[PDB]
């Protein structure tokens, strides 16, 4: 790895710099060789390497979108394969990114995180990023895809409810993010649904436990819970 | 559009 | 090159599909590519060539402004050479994104450029990268950057003055940015502002000759002319 | 700040 020869607190000294200039490749790439050193991360360090790839995905998702209504309107005059090719390099493209991060969740993330903080949200992570990947496939492999994802979701969600309060702001995205897979991925709107209000209202309940500052950390993530109820019903 | 974790 | 197996008019194509996903290092790559077939560049083309390299090397200046400012402050705790590193590391990548473009334009879209309007494209073009270069450059071969981006944007008014009406987009916007290279690069503030309310005036004088459509063309750029004037003045 | 061609 090109990052080898750099302090393990070096790279994560430049993944915050890379983050306060809004430079996110750069960002994961410091991040990747933070968690090839071999050691946990802590909670602060998970969120840099979170917040490092969803960026970088997060692009990679936005102009696939865009190539791939380009091409579906195209297939409704013939301008030849660079469509098509461009899509695909863009689509191979993410795959890569989504599975360096699986990789790294594999090798070995999960499997030494032992705390319900860590494991529910490496476990969420290895979920978004299947669902990433089930976003762009196609047929063959996409129901395994699709199963990975939800087997991955699965059980964050079994810890999540043995381990945390209601409240957890990695409980909540976690079901927030689980929720859109049934409803984008899964074909499952309706579980989508009763999931997003369970989630809500467990956590509408529990609030009164919190302080002013977790009670701002869990009712923003309850808002996009709501959001998404609002667009579904 | 669905809202997932910003 | 890795586009070199790639058609002329596809990488145009994939070029301008890039632009609306906003994959704009894409873009550039693609454009590079086109260039080197060896053709002239139409009127489209070249300005496909400046909106990538121009959203490229925009990314890595606000990138490097960040981190400059982040390691003046650190020289007013000690925290070691991160900061300093990875500063290098963007400006040495804007640098070369820099040297790409004058190298295209050295071999061989300006010597290839007869009209009036593709040289003076070029040529402010040259100067525009020699002054992102000087933005960066500290001394030794700084002044001689500064010359060369002020030899380039002097050609270019030059041709533009003896061969272009002074409404003309292109002659609006090399004065606009000459005018900025006095003003931020040369310490040059009233030649700055001078040029600036020239360039103004006489555009202002020559509208009554223009089409709607071209009478939007160029007051555009001329309300960027007077947000000039009523920041430097 | 001051602007240049967009
Ligand atoms: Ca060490
Ligand atoms: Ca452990
Ligand atoms: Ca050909
Ligand atoms: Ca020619
Ligand atoms: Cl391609
Ligand atoms: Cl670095
Ligand atoms: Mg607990
Ligand atoms: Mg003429
Ligand atoms: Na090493
Ligand atoms: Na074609
Ligand atoms: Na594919
Ligand atoms: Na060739
Ligand atoms: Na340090
Ligand atoms: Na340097």
């Amino acid at each position: 790895g090109a990052m080898g020869s750099m302090e393990r607190a070096s790279l994560i000294q430049k993944a915050k710099l890379a983050e306060q200039a809004e430079r996110y490749e750069d960002m994961a790439a410091f991040m990747k060789g933070a968690v090839e050193k071999g050691e946990e991360l802590s909670c602060e360090e998970r969120n840099l390497l979170s917040v490092a790839y969803k960026n970088v995905v997060g692009g990679q998702r936005a102009a696939w979108r865009v190539l791939s209504s380009i091409e579906q309107k195209s297939n409704e005059e013939e301008k030849g394969p660079e469509v098509r090719e461009y899509r695909e390099k863009v689509e191979t493209e993410l795959q890569g990114v989504c599975d360096t991060v699986l990789g790294l969740l594999d090798s070995h993330l999960i499997k030494e995180a032992g705390d319900a903080e860590s494991r529910v949200f490496y476990l969420k992570m290895k979920g978004d990023y299947y669902r990433y990947l089930a976003e762009v496939a196609t047929g063959d492999d996409k129901k395994r895809i699709i199963d990975s994802a939800r087997s991955a979701y699965q059980e964050a969600m079994d810890i999540s409810k043995k381990e945390m309060p209601p409240t957890n702001p990695i409980r909540l995205g976690l079901a927030l993010n689980f929720s859109v897979f049934h409803y984008e991925i899964a074909n499952s709107p309706e579980e989508a649904i009763s999931l997003a209000k369970t989630t809500f209202d467990e956590a509408m309940a529990d609030l009164h436990t919190l302080s002013e500052d977790s009670y701002k950390d869990s009712t923003l993530i309850m808002q996009l819970l709501r959001d998404n109820l609002t667009l579904w019903t | 559009s669905s809202n997932t974790l910003r």
